[PDB]
């Protein structure tokens, strides 16, 4: 079946370099997974100056990673945030998005995501009149763009209520994720970054819960490892907390790992362990202690 | 209507200041480093109408240090930011947290953080 | 006869599990570390077991800052610098918390960290 | 008269990349200063490894360096820290080390500088039997290398004892400063860190104390705004706590900052201001360098 296993590198602060980046996939592979989301929130022409095309060197050097996210059998995904100053109603807005897309396409690129995270909830007076609810709009613009790329293998959505607290008034009472729910494309998969922002655990219980509401089972965008919020700390602990009785429940994991690229190798060692040990699983396998040795004697080997 | 156009304000001399006071010297701090400190600990003792000027002001002082970072972290030169990131990434949370504090008085850096709260 | 040309001892696999349970994950300490924490706690609560205790606390310091001695002289400066920062205030923290423990039986951290402190 | 004022790129941890260090220069020019001090501590090649030969990309590399240094007015002084394993007694060490400076003499140095600090103040059994005490070897392969070098106009020597707290049983009577003081060729200038690794005070009477028994000015390596002691810690304050009264009492003040080299904008500015001041021998005010830093500094942002 289809499964997205990867990393995203999604989180705050100083990016990853091209160098990083083709490291990540050769590992990414290595390891037999297969996804790559592109979506680092301190990009400029990512998220909060979308609008913005890429130059002759940005477009060579995006060119150029897509083509080794190709060579290394790793899917890569670009996202683009434009939910912060986008008109939902104006088209010129919705036809700067569609041109900007299109350009990424040009380097290669046949998977997208369109995130509405970490942005307020109140729409401008263009949009409150022509559109009944915040979900309403977002619904709209991506699933225009959805057909606009051509109904493409994998495209993602990021709701703004991305986890459990974060659910108005609660996860299954949602108007938010209702609209999405219902008016969203089926062929459109949704980011959940389960219970909380950072979940200690993601219960299948909780997956069950937000899986009714948006009619479908949703991509996770995992935060265990991220150290964003706390520059102080760093995480080099196993992948621990998620049952392998989630992977035939879900669409996909993604992890949003620390902001030091190196410091990720147990992370991202750890998950595709945790994923191939109940790879085809339908509806323990997965020992995290035991995990972690096989994490660290697999990197000891890269210090020398 | 429409929807405003994402705009970031430059980074001021007045930001600048308070940087250079938050990170000042080994041996001491800026002098708005330590008038801030003072009327955290004061504020923190006291729980007459005074109070309510003290809190709001440190509230705003706070919102500064907040202010400060959101403008150095927008500003076209990223490379400044980015080469002490962590640093004022760090003032701006525990500020943060500590501007929430005050308002509730009206109504975290991981195992060598824990080591060094036991500390004298 | 003549000085010895300078050479450093590999990284251990045990260096990488002590690392590991010193950088562990958001919500939970490694097992060396959560351990290393309870004696530190223990040897804080009283001052005359104990010095068997403390000798044995000590030995897990120095392992902690020789983790980080042979950290650093890997050949893979890559992988250290990109963690330098975490792995120098534990190194560092860790020396400061052993020579206060061989005080106990034998008788910094910036504005950001005061802030920190000040609160429950 | 000669004053070497600049920067000291001598700390430990992560070495500042070449297009860093040429834009380091720029800075330096701009506000009047004249000196660079290349000793990065984690430079294999530098400390560790010192006996190793530059490589071919690491040649062309030197060579645009010193260039910048020449094309900016800065005088790159350089500096390599033998200390850790060298035998002091065997004249192939003596000889590898010539060898060493000879190809950095190629890339277009004209300045050099032996350090010995932070070193372990025990001699091997084979130099124990060819040296009395330890400043005597230090004092002996210095000299060699400064008379083999052709004596050069500009070069530094950096003592174990580098700062009173380290000196035994103090300043005024070290047996191993006199040593230093007298047996080392008069040519050669002297490394100090004022009354401690990072002084907060270097009071004029200190550098009077140990000028004495070293018979010279001092050059200074500051440690002000140094942050490789807990790196959980920035310094963004102004020059502060040395008198403009002993710019006519040293040959020098070599500041070694932030590891963080966008963070010594500050530092580096404020310790022009103090230099400028008064460079003939209250005409400086902390507070009012860091205003006059931090206006100059806005620039850089927008
Ligand atoms: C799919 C949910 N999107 C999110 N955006 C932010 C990310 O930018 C952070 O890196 C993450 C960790 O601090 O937490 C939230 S979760
Ligand atoms: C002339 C004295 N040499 C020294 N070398 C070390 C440097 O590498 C450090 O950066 C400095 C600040 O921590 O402290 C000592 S002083």
């Amino acid at each position: 079946r289809r499964f997205l296993c990867g990393v995203v590198e999604g989180f705050y602060g100083r990016p990853w370099v091209m160098e990083q980046r083709k490291e990540l996939f050769r590992r990414l592979q290595k390891w037999e997974l297969n996804t790559y989301l592109y979506a680092p929130k301190d990009d400029y022409k990512h998220r909060m100056f979308w609008r913005e095309m890429y130059s002759v060197e940005e477009a060579e050097q995006l060119m150029t990673l897509i083509s080794a996210a190709r060579e290394y059998e790793i899917e890569f995904i670009y996202a683009i945030s434009p939910g912060l100053d986008i008109t939902f109603s104006n088209p010129k807005e919705v036809s700067t998005l569609k041109r900007k897309l299109d350009q990424v396409s040009q380097f290669g690129c046949r998977s997208f995501a369109l995130l509405f995270d970490d942005i307020d909830h109140n729409m401008c007076a263009a949009d409150k009149e022509v559109f009944s609810s915040f979900a309403h709009a977002q619904v709209s613009i991506t699933n225009e763009i959805y057909q606009y790329l051509g109904e493409p293998e994998t495209f993602l959505f990021c709701p703004t209520e991305y986890c459990g607290t974060f659910c108005y008034p609660n996860v299954s009472q949602s108007p938010y994720l209702r609209t999405v729910g219902e008016k969203l494309l089926p062929g459109i998969e949704v980011l959940w970054t389960g219970p909380k922002v950072v979940s200690k655990e993601i219960p299948v219980e909780s997956i069950e819960e937000v899986s009714k509401i948006i009619k479908r089972a949703p991509v996770i965008w995992d935060n265990i490892h991220a150290n964003d919020y706390d520059q102080k700390r760093l995480f080099l602990g196993p992948y621990k907390g998620r049952s392998t009785e989630l992977i035939p429940r879900l669409k996909g994991v993604l992890t949003n790992p620390n902001c030091e690229f190196e410091a990720n190798y147990v992370a991202i060692h750890t998950l595709a362990t945790w994923y191939k040990s109940n790879m085809n699983g339908v509806r323990v396998l997965y020992s995290p202690q035991m995990a972690l040795k096989l994490a660290l004697t697999e990197w000891l080997q890269e210090f020398g | 209507m429409e929807k405003p156009l994402y705009t970031a304000e430059p980074v001021t001399l007045e930001d600048l200041q308070l940087l250079a006071d938050l990170f000042y010297l080994p041996y001491e701090h800026g002098p708005k480093g330590a008038q801030m400190l003072r009327e955290f600990q004061w504020l923190r003792a006291n729980s007459i109408e005074e109070w309510r000027s003290r809190a709001a002001k440190f509230e705003e002082m706070c919102g500064l240090v907040m202010g400060m970072f959101t403008r150095l972290s927008n500003c076209a030169n990223r490379t400044i930011l980015y080469d002490m990131y962590s640093y004022v990434w760090d003032i701006k949370s525990i500020m943060s947290m500590v501007k929430s504090f005050v308002q509730w008085l009206g109504c975290r850096g991981g195992l060598a953080g824990e080591f060094q709260r036991l500390l004298p």
